[PDB]
């Protein structure tokens, strides 16, 4: 390269047009060469990795429930952006990855329990009463909990929704009746069904702790949003 | 020594989890002959094939031009409980795609003359309130004299792919494709002493590209 | 290149077997039928089971002139054309898709050169009063922040009448609005499933002596925190083009069709949303307005009605 | 049977171990046609190639020669905050590299001339107090008069291979390159009743050497 | 680096231990919590009651320097606050969160 | 030969997988640029990914005679030389390393004949009192044993004078402040990081009366441990030429660059300090002087420095 | 499912055992080229080759002939703990094999003349006494005024193979192979106003056929 | 993962099942020449085929 230079080329270009002018600007005595590129940014690489899904309500990092009739958590994008992970989503309007979810159930008590996990198909009817006979119809797994301490469990669910790709973000209406704004139950992997279960009576009615981990397979994402300030 | 690590989940149960069973019979089991037994059925759909009654509706000589005889909705509130065999089917899954198939049987006398429009009118708001208004969407004008069954094809005029079996949420954007409704198109005649009503018996089957996935606890 | 298993991109038998398991995947589903779903693109039966009982736009070497110098371009649709004289940004946000096979058998409607036209949207002021990100909208507009209680349907007229100024143009819904009686609004109150692209052009003219710019956006599926994200710094990964009275009298955007399903239901969802929002507050030479006149453009691209029945609105 | 042996660490959940999640899901799933969205993303550097406001710099006429208006340094005290789409990649990762494609769209008005120094000064421990003294290192004098936007490359002068994003220590010789600055080069002037002032918008975005590894929670 | 840790339990309830790996370089955080160390790349470790439990771990070198040294002649910052020292020349920081149910 | 995984020197397919895991390793980075780091041996962009919006010394065979015979020898550096008439010890303490591919563009300032010479560093005496493991310097030299309060920047004054007798002679802040107006302390006060080897040579004229033996030492990033160990018996093990006055009056020693990163960064980072300490007490004979003088040489091999902007000295 | 049965020894750790450790970095890690930086070591052997001095011993002209300067017992007690790199990597180890290295420097005047007799002699349960019992052994008259350094070596004159390396049993058969001491074989002489005395610099590096193995805590 | 059971006499010792030890040694070791020793044995039966008195 040559060390000065009347005639050089000038730098003004136009960012009106929609496009950021990348390209290194030429300068004397600089040698501008690329890199290699590493397999961190790629989104199937790095949403492969699990990170602590934000329980429904306010974003909280575990949710409280009763050993009496359990829990429902929705695997829905936009039940999760209600509070992290859920704000790595919203950068992508539109997503479509194969789940994989891991469960921990703090167990309060110093007696041993078993919990049964049913998954329930984007689409499907929730039951109001979850009971072991009708979970049991879905796809399901008895998960044995420890006394006095936490349990791990992962699971693996594959895109099952009916839409081609779920959005995280919805300028709409659910039902044609319009009750629900901004909203898509079908637009997720679906709702897991949580019920304890005790082979010993305790006299005090005690409550689990939930705590969510997500991961995703063949992530796929469709039109950029802005990150979250 | 294998040097293994367990990792989260142990000695939990699952239902679509292989290789869990360990033999409780030694000897290697032969089954009778069962070759001679017909009608061997290997899929759900079969069932959603056959024919099964949804709604019996009455129609009179004195049923006037533009009175409805009957609407459904297209939608889990309806056609996952109307007692027919692909009712059952669909409420095992909680997805469903493909043609629908409606076989209007006339049970009336062979001097009974007449027309019921009978039309199908994709995903909207509010119903069709009125006979032409159901007119705008798909029908067929059925003249009752000619072969007993009506073969009506309701179309797939789906906004997605699937549709959700969800009886909590029925008028969900993926969950109804619309409604379809039977009117009195020309009013029902014949001669005297012949009979003042004629029975019209409908029949509901699936499609050859009806399908259904994701199982779920029976909807009702 | 990762420890973890990112998947096959489909199912393979060794994934899921008696002696081990790993993560399960979904595979692409094989359909037939007609071609559909991406805007600009889009161009007997029998059961397979037996049944029982039977038998560059940024370039430092191509620099773009200011309002001064002679540099037309043009941009036509239908009978319509809108023309200008000076450097003009005019760039489709995104490249159109690939078509894909439709779930139902109805052959669309489609209305042609009367429908896909570039038509006047609105007429709106630009004063100097706006600060950084102040979304500007006319009587064709609407109040859209996000925390606004929408009472369904969405033709309710107080969803478009507000205490304060108008903010967004949601696409349909501002385009049916302000033109019921076109071909496409026919259609769409008429059908219950449409499919389009949408281009968004905006004119505002300023003397050589004028300074200002404001930003031409499209959001995807408008909530309260993507609406805030675009009056933001980082508001441009949306599409975007700048309309600097620099060298611009006109800027144009272009974007193809979105949505979860292939065909959009009418009255009931807007796919795209576009912002008009001021980056640099309007800056005019003394002893001239304090404010300049705009007129903001919409245009639907390649449009396909299905699901034909009766009159429902929006 | 297989004669095994437990490691350490038995039953402990990895985030980056794989082969850890049981099937709760029996049938193959197959997934609706999703080719007719357009804009998929597949890697994080596309977000911060987009453009990205960093600062909405002033300049006046009455602003005299050698006069600042502007000063950040390359440390993760500003990049990794600066509101922009590359901030925020910035931020989710602990080491970066590459250069840095800077666009300063002059907004005033083409009646305006005048002339801005961009400077970049490599790794200091005081900053450029003085306009000569920050044209001591790259810069570029530029005219705003010609094309609206200038581009301004950001060179990855670097001691080492990465750079560090720790908001705790931005001034580390493994954290910051240098300082980035404006300074008035040639007073803005143009004719009577034309505007006393010209903003000038400051963008930032990822050059095509940049990139980021080894994830961690958001810097800020 | 291979790194085997050994968390001692005196109590007689059993715990889980989070250990969330934080590369060199990475902004570590003042109070650390369970929704921001499962950014990183983590593990959870259950403890058993009454004992100590050990578990193995293994991070490559991520260093951006091109080797780590063992004595440096010279400040880690440019303003001259800390001598002998540079916090990206390691392996990263591993954080450790107890939980008990 | 061991039962231990000491890593296949890269990453492999193997390794990572949903049936088992071994120890993750980290590859190679292959990367463009130009070559550098290594001192006497150095001499259009786009992305690769698709965007959204886009469509032998000692021998018994050779024995080297004493101070008596004559066997001369040179060093020569720019437009300077030091001559020798007997036995003296010249050697490149390490073998010179292979260039690297730099991260910065920007091409190298090279100070030339003008920066790369001997420098006479410093005149220092050496007396018979001083015993074993003294560190002896002069003027321009530091007191460094690594328990000193440095205040920053290094060039207080209150670093270089001491109570007590200075012992260190830290490269390059010893260079540069006994020459600060030199190119290549020009250069390094202009420069944010630097690049280049040191050779250090000590001249020590006694008779052929005289006995006693000190030692060169070149110490990498001198810190309180690395300093009294070189003080202690396995000092050795470090760069090291003896200047024994049975044989020599003189004893060179060079060593390549050293650093964690391709490039130094200037007056924050010493890689390098020279020590000149007693083995053997100075035994001068009878009615003769009991210190004899020493003339420390540095010698900077192959400078060159990036990142040009202000003067920022240290 | 694979049928499996734990052998004793669950869940302990190892330090010798491979495949404990779980991925705690989910990406592919690259490392900064490092080919620029010299002195690169591979072996411990490489520090034992290096210099070290073991003793400073001091030579007058007062002392007569078959006068002791110095004696060591190539044992544990002494090889170990000589302060020199040798001794180091002596002590981090349980066993050591071969020649070893003896350099004496003389660091006296150019006019000094004389001889010192350096002896090696073999395992014994008492050591030489005098220096003509000394010079039973494998021993070398240095002349001191020649090439400045006595290249001594110390041959592995062993009983077995191996030595240990227990500083509590330096005595033992399979640990010492004996003396090595320094005598006045001619005494110092030279000039009137030359120094009355003349330090020897006694140096110890590891030979070419020196090895050690087995690892332990340091001896000392 | 390998979905694995347990079977019954798990964590159990025996002399005569093999793979059970775990390396407290990682480096290879070499042992020293022992062809000059004579006399070596490598049958029971070798003692029983040398001589031995039972009665006088």
């Amino acid at each position: 390269t040559l060390t000065e230079d009347l005639d050089a080329p000038q730098d003004t270009g136009n960012i009106e047009n929609g496009a950021a002018d990348n390209s290194p600007q030429p300068r004397t005595t600089f040698d501008y060469t690329g890199n290699p590129l590493p397999p961190d940014t790629k989104l199937e690489n790095f949403f492969s990795f699990y990170r602590l899904l934000p329980m429904g309500g306010s974003g909280a990092p575990s949710l409280s429930f009763p050993a009496d009739e359990g829990t429902i958590i929705p695997l829905n994008p936009i039940n999760w952006l209600k509070g992290g992970i859920a704000a790595m989503l919203s950068c992508f309007t539109y997503i479509a990855a194969d789940l994989r979810i891991t469960l921990r159930f703090s167990n309060p008590n110093d007696n041993p329990a078993t919990m049964l996990v049913a998954f329930a198909p984007p689409g499907a009817t929730i039951p109001l009463k979850p009971t072991r006979q009708m979970l049991s119809n879905f796809y399901m797994a008895e998960v044995p909990v420890s006394a006095a301490t936490s349990t791990m469990v992962s699971f693996s669910i594959p895109y099952t929704s009916p839409l081609s790709a779920i959005p995280t973000s919805y300028f709409g209406w659910e039902d044609w009746s319009g009750t629900n704004f901004g909203q898509l139950s079908s637009g997720s992997w679906g709702n897991l069904m949580l019920i304890p279960s005790l082979s010993v009576d305790s006299a005090i009615p005690f409550d689990f702790q939930l705590s969510c981990w997500v991961a995703f397979g063949n992530f796929k994402a469709w039109v950029p949003r802005p990150p979250p300030p | 020594h294998w040097k293994t690590r367990a990792v989260p989940g142990a000695g939990t149960f699952g239902s679509a989890v292989a290789g869990q069973e360990l033999p409780l019979c030694g000897v290697r089991a032969y089954y009778p002959p069962n070759a001679y037994i017909p009608a061997q059925v290997r899929d759900w759909l079969e069932f959603a094939h056959r024919p099964g009654l949804m709604a019996t509706v009455p129609w009179t000589m004195a049923d006037e031009p533009a009175e409805r005889l009957g609407i459904f909705p297209v939608s889990p509130s309806a056609i996952a409980g109307t007692g027919a065999p692909i009712s059952y089917v669909i409420s095992l899954f909680s997805q469903w795609r493909g043609e629908l198939a409606a076989h209007l049987l006339f049970t009336g006398s062979a001097q009974h003359y007449g027309r019921l429009v009978v039309c199908y009118t994709p995903a909207a708001p509010q119903p069709p309130s009125t006979m032409q208004e159901a007119m705008r969407g798909t029908y067929t004008v059925w003249d009752v004299n000619a072969a007993s069954t009506l073969e009506f094809t309701i179309p797939f005029i789906s906004n997605s792919y699937w549709k959700t079996v969800d009886v909590n949420n029925p008028d969900a954007l993926l969950s109804t494709t619309g409604y379809v409704s039977i009117w009195v198109q020309n009013p029902l005649v014949g001669p005297h002493t012949a009979p003042a009503s004629a029975l019209v018996q409908a029949f509901i089957s699936a499609g050859e590209s009806f399908n259904v996935r994701l199982m779920q606890n029976p909807a009702l | 290149n990762v420890t973890t298993d990112v998947g096959a991109n489909g199912w393979a038998p060794t994934v899921s077997t008696g002696l081990g398991d790993g993560p399960v995947s979904a595979s692409a589903d094989s359909l037939p039928g007609r071609s559909g779903g991406a805007s600009s693109e889009k161009t007997k039966v029998g059961s397979r089971f037996s049944k029982w009982w039977e038998p560059a736009p940024s370039s430092t070497a191509n620099p773009q002139p200011s309002l001064i110098a002679l540099n037309p371009s043009a941009t036509q649709s239908g009978n319509a054309s809108i023309l200008t004289g000076s450097t003009a940004p005019s760039l489709l946000a995104y490249p159109t898709a690939t078509p894909v096979p439709l779930p139902n058998p109805d052959e669309p409607s489609q209305p042609g050169p009367s429908g896909d036209r570039t038509w006047l949207l609105d007429t709106v002021t630009w004063s100097q009063e706006f600060t950084r990100g102040w979304n500007i909208a006319g009587s064709n507009g609407m109040q859209w922040t996000g925390l606004e209680s929408l009472i369904f349907p969405v033709s309710t007229d107080t969803n478009w009448t507000s205490t304060s100024s108008p903010t967004a143009y949601p696409l349909p819904f501002s385009f049916v609005r302000a033109y019921p009686d076109s071909s496409w609004a026919a259609m769409y109150n008429t059908h219950s499933m449409w499919n389009c692209g949408w281009r968004v052009q905006v004119t505002v003219n300023g003397s050589q002596f004028h300074a200002g710019a404001l930003i031409l956006y499209m959001v995807p599926e408008a909530t309260t925190h993507a609406i805030q994200t675009a009056r933001d710094n980082a508001g441009f990964v949306f599409p975007y083009v700048i309309l600097n009275l620099y060298e611009s009298n006109t800027a144009t955007i272009e974007v193809p069709y979105i949505s979860p399903t292939p065909n959009t239901s009418s009255g009931l969802h807007a796919p795209w949303t576009f912002y008009l929002q001021v980056l640099s507050p309007l800056n005019p030479p003394p002893s001239l307005p304090t404010s300049l006149s705009c007129s903001i453009y919409v245009t639907p691209v390649d449009s396909s009605f299905h699901g034909l029945r009766y009159l429902a609105p929006q």
